[PDB]
């Protein structure tokens, strides 16, 4: 109880983004500024994170686990949707075709990346994935910097790779190349004097399809 | 199967009938030769209509025969000379002398 900061107060920021976003109703605004915050109030929130030690196998939220720190504190506000954060997946995505609307969904999945469980992907809203098999070889460079992951949810199911263990080797053919191309950018950027955020993420994406069968081939 | 490239075996199909083996052998790589402790003789053809995954993992029998004597063994080649028809040849062993 009475759980304040000593800093300046997350919240209450938080809620002030609670006072923009939630009255938007038709308005003609575009927040591409302003949810900036979305995906920067949980990264300051992670720069605090490291104090901790944390565990690495934390499938769960913090809320649940962790009321220690602010990240267990934010992360149970933007979940407890009911049926109004949960229209933006209807939104967002199905009649998204431009790069500033598409930045209100990419930017902002990866926001609700311990949120995104099992079933947002798995509905019969399925396209979302032949999007993103259009937005990662047909993409922009800050869209596919923020694109590679977002069917990092998709892996981890068992039934989407079954479903899609060939289209997604197709796939797998683009992001190797590119994966290359990042050993031949950064070290020859840095064999000068004698960007990771990417690879950092595209990894993620390509860590849980790294134990199927029949996948193998194309790796080596 | 065995593919080279992933380096483990593969199930491309399987039949299900449940006869107890008693000699078998490949004659083209299509057409597959086996025996039976009944005394029998049939050949198992590898599915074609490639159509779905449920039908292309199941065999068929094609052909029938009661070969009226135990077999033990098959091996090649024939006991003709070479002059350089049909093509191939399997004999087989048994338990009564009958090559």
């Amino acid at each position: 109880m009475t759980t304040v900061v000593v800093h300046v107060d997350s919240k209450a920021e938080l809620t002030t983004l609670l006072e923009q976003w939630e009255k938007e109703h038709g308005s003609g605004q575009d927040m591409v500024p302003i949810l900036t915050r979305m995906s920067q109030l949980i990264e300051k929130e992670t720069e605090e994170y490291r104090k901790g030690d944390p565990d690495p196998f934390d499938d769960r939220h913090p809320g649940r686990a962790d009321p220690e720190c602010m990240l267990g504190h934010l992360l149970r506000i933007l979940f407890k949707n009911d049926d109004f954060m949960n229209a933006l997946v209807n939104a967002y995505v199905m009649t998204s075709r431009e790069p500033p609307l598409n930045t209100a969904a990419c930017r902002l999945l990866l926001d609700i990346m311990p949120g995104l469980e099992t079933a947002v992907v798995f509905q019969e809203k399925e396209g979302i994935v032949e999007n993103l098999f259009k937005w990662a070889r047909e993409a922009d460079q800050p869209l596919r910097t923020y694109s590679t992951g977002l069917l990092g949810g998709a892996m981890e199911n068992q039934d989407i790779a079954a479903n899609y263990r060939d289209e997604n080797s197709q796939l797998v053919a683009i992001v190797l190349r590119r994966l290359r191309e990042l050993q031949l950018q950064e070290v020859a950027l840095r064999q000068e004097n004698k960007p990771a955020i990417e690879q950092r993420l595209i990894l993620q994406y390509l860590t849980p399809l790294g134990e199927y069968q029949e996948l193998l081939p194309i790796f080596m | 199967a065995y593919k080279p490239m992933e380096g483990n075996f593969e199930e491309i199909a399987r039949d299900f009938n449940p006869n107890w083996m008693s000699a078998v052998e490949i004659l083209d790589d299509d057409n597959f030769l086996g025996a039976e402790n009944a005394f029998n003789l049939f050949v198992c053809q590898k599915d074609s209509a490639a159509t779905t995954d449920e039908e292309r993992q199941h065999l068929q029998e094609v052909g029938l025969f009661h070969l009226g004597e135990f077999v033990n063994v098959f091996c090649h080649g024939s006991l003709v000379m070479q002059n350089l028809p049909t093509q191939g040849s399997v004999l087989f062993g048994t338990v009564n002398g009958m090559i």
